């Protein structure tokens, strides 16, 4: 969903500390300006996402305090208060299994912005929608959330999928002998399982390796005596440095511009992810989807969202 | 630059400034003063020669 | 159902009338465009390391070996400004035929038809929508269903009266303390509780929450008259 | 050291805050450097140290006001920093300079960041706050009980593409 929001400073990093490489920098107009326009989108856009997919409702459902689930084991899903963090048992492994190394990036000139939604914000809007879900049923996304037990709720999701009510009842035992031990098995799989969240993790590495190559660029001469400032003004004349400065810009302002291209590519990829998300968000989470292989394999029942760094994770169950 | 507001002024190129947070400059620390340390050497080059 | 649509109607009237911010999705296209075409157009009056940025002065004052050096500058970054200008504007034209995709589908989806996606139309249940046109770009008007208000009452899973356990066949058993009621999901209708509203399927011992009441043969009575 | 200086070492210029460091440097080994190649610490020439070069000037400078119509107040936003040059307050984003503090949440009118929001209110000047996350809704929840709608509104939605 969010990417790491990142705002570079095109007079810095071209022209460190120094006087006259910024004012050879006016010749080339806005290029600056409009690098650092570029860089500021992206990082409001990341936050957007949050937005149209973290936060489906405006309200806070809690849950009752005395919770009669009919033989289902939801401790997994629901968020303890116990924990420093509010977040389920659940998102508490996709919290570990996903990972200064800014701070080296903060005295290179590359700031790194916090993002407008916590993570802990991000963890009350799932344990919002959690809540909702069971006390809720699928009313609570559509308008006014009305009471239903959740045991009624189930006969509903399985008339909808072609499943006559009444094999609730007779197998509701097996029925929660399968889910709660499915629930079992999805703690085993992200715990024992850490590249399950690759995903994630890719994007992470995609901005570790973007902002890594930004920084080695500085130290390449792009065809100049040297690559330091203050070694061609401490040696050149002033015509004889402005020439030696003139290709330090040059392949500086292209490495700055190769990068802000880069990030908007990137930024046009995580938003179409980010719409996927959203959509899976009201189609298998808030309400119930009879579409094909969306919501995943089987007859779409239920699904359980779960906060995870720089994205969301959907638990579908399914028939 | 006379204050902030006005800054925000020619950063939009308007003088109406809508409701919102704007990005002026950045946050230049200036050095306190110049620090010189040097080897100690006492001899002149033989440059003569 | 007239006088809600008819007021909603004049609400969005209204607000459309008052709130002129609503339609800034399209104001952003006029305004980055019109950013996009003015940095382009600002790019000439740059030296772009030349010694000026006129072209005429450079090949009227320095000779022609020399001149050649400060135009190519020139024409370098200009030739820069126009790959800027247009890998711009490529991307920008990936943001916009992702909008109206979405807007061809839903005019698919919620105008021609009626969807059952959720949440897809807008907030309720879609009942229909209609399109209107706006500058580079539409407007859907979304008429969904919202229930309004809701009374708490007592249900049961099943009802036990011959000693097999009846159910439902279309909505819900609802009860206000005194007899139990069918009833659908969306909206309060009494109806009595009777063999043709529900159907057998196993017994009494099996539904936990099962409830005893008499249920309404219309055959009882009709043999009996 | 403690502060930051224009710094002369050794022939190397450079500006920085001078930082007694740690790292131990072999006998032969002067300057060091970091992952990005630039220079970590240094060797005072003169009396033999390693010395730390913490790069200065670091974060940006963001305008919190509400417009024009309302009132000229403005709150400064350091980001990235926090409050030294100097309602001085400090925030997960940076320092912030006229803003009062708000405990009571609201809803988020001019976004800032972590979760904190700024507005123009109540004898009015602007205020930060936590984010609310909407009213505390409890859900009733009972096997037997059950709600059915006694009413309904039909509602029209404006949505627009371009």
């Amino acid at each position: 969903v969010s990417m790491t929001k990142t705002s570079v400073d095109c007079t810095m990093y071209i022209c460190g500390d120094s006087t006259e490489c910024s004012n050879l920098l006016l010749q080339y107009g806005s290029f600056c300006t409009q690098l650092n326009r570029a860089l500021t989108g992206i990082a409001v856009e990341q936050d957007k996402n949050t937005q149209e997919v973290f936060a489906q409702v405006k309200q806070i459902y809690k849950t009752p305090p005395i919770k009669d689930f009919g033989g289902f084991n939801f401790s997994q899903i629901l968020p303890d208060p116990s924990k420093p963090s509010k977040r389920s048992f659940i998102e508490d492994l996709l919290f570990n299994k996903v990972t200064d190394l800014i701070c080296a990036q903060k005295f290179n000139g590359l700031t790194v912005l916090p993002p407008l939604l916590t993570d802990e914000m991000i963890a009350q809007y799932t344990s919002a929608l959690l809540a909702g879900t069971i006390t809720s049923g699928w009313t609570f996304g559509a308008g006014a959330a009305l009471q239903i037990p959740f045991a009624m709720q189930m006969a509903y999701r399985f008339n909808g999928i072609g499943v006559t009510q009444n094999v609730l009842y007779e197998n509701q035992k097996l029925i929660a002998n399968q889910f709660n031990s499915a629930i079992g098995k999805i703690q085993d799989s992200l715990s024992s399982t850490a590249s399950a969240l690759g995903k994630l993790q890719d994007v992470v590495n995609q901005n570790a390796q973007a902002l890594n190559t930004l920084v080695k660029q500085l130290s390449s001469n792009f065809g100049a005596i040297s690559s330091v400032l203050n070694d061609i003004l401490s040696r050149l004349d002033p015509p004889e440095a402005e020439v030696q400065i003139d290709r330090l810009i040059t392949g500086r302002l292209q490495s700055l511009q190769t990068y802000v291209t880069q990030q908007l590519i990137r930024a046009a990829e995580i938003r179409a992810s980010a719409n996927l998300a959203a959509t899976k968000m009201s189609e298998c989470v808030l309400g119930q989807s009879k579409r094909v292989d969306f919501c995943g394999k089987g007859y779409h029942l239920m699904s359980f969202p779960q906060s995870a760094p720089h994205g969301v994770v959907f638990l579908h169950v399914t028939y | 630059a006379l204050d902030p507001l006005s800054e925000t002024k020619c950063t939009l190129k308007s003088f109406t400034v809508e409701k919102g947070i704007y990005q002026t400059s950045n946050f230049r620390v200036q050095p306190t003063e110049s620090i010189v340390r040097f080897p100690n050497i006492t001899n002149l080059c033989p440059f003569g020669e | 159902i007239a006088n809600q649509f008819n007021s909603a109607i004049g609400k969005i009237q209204d607000s459309l009338s008052s709130t002129a911010s609503a339609l800034g999705k399209l104001q952003d296209v006029v305004n980055q465009n019109a950013q996009a075409l003015n940095t382009l157009v600002k790019q000439l009056s740059s030296n772009f390391g030349a010694i000026s940025s006129v072209l005429n002065d450079i090949l009227s004052r320095l000779d022609p070996p020399e001149a050649e050096v400060q135009i190519d500058r020139l024409i370098t970054g200009r030739l820069q400004s126009l790959q800027t200008y247009v890998t711009q504007q490529l991307i920008r034209a990936a943001e916009i035929r992702a909008s109206a995709n979405l807007a061809a589908t839903k005019m698919s989806e919620c105008v021609l038809g009626q969807s059952k996606r959720v949440d897809f139309c807008g907030k309720g249940y879609h009942l229909m929508s209609f399109p209107q046109s706006a500058p580079h770009g539409v407007v859907f008007l979304h008429v969904t269903y919202v229930p309004a208000q809701e009374k708490n009452f007592t249900t049961a899973p099943a009802i036990c009266h011959d000693g097999k356990a009846h159910f439902p066949r279309e909505g819900v058993f609802v009860s206000n303390g005194t007899h139990w009621f069918v009833t659908q999901r969306n909206f309060y209708e009494p109806q009595i509780i009777t063999t043709d509203n529900t159907f057998v399927s196993g017994n009494c011992d099996v539904v936990i929450g099962i409830v005893n009441n008499t249920v309404y043969d219309p055959l009882q009575p009709e043999l009996d008259s | 050291k403690n502060k930051c200086v224009n710094f002369n070492f050794n022939g190397l210029t450079g500006t920085g805050v001078l930082t007694e460091s740690n790292k131990k440097f072999l006998p032969f080994q002067q300057f060091g450097r970091d992952i990005a190649d630039t220079t970590d610490a240094v060797r005072d020439p003169q009396t033999l140290e390693i010395l730390d070069i913490t790069p200065c000037s670091f974060g940006g400078v963001s305008v919190i006001t509400p417009g024009t119509n309302t009132s000229n107040q403005v709150a400064v936003l350091y980001q990235g920093v926090n409050c030294t040059e100097v309602n001085v307050f400090q925030t997960r984003a940076g320092c912030l300079i006229g803003a009062e503090h708000v405990n009571n949440s609201y809803e988020c009118d001019i976004p800032i960041g972590a979760g904190i929001c700024a507005s123009y209110q109540t004898s009015q000047s602007i205020i930060a706050y936590t984010m609310s996350l909407g009213a505390e809704n409890s859900v009733a929840y009972s096997n037997n009980s059950i709600a059915i709608p006694t009413n309904f509104t039909i509602s029209v939605t404006t949505e627009i593409l371009p």
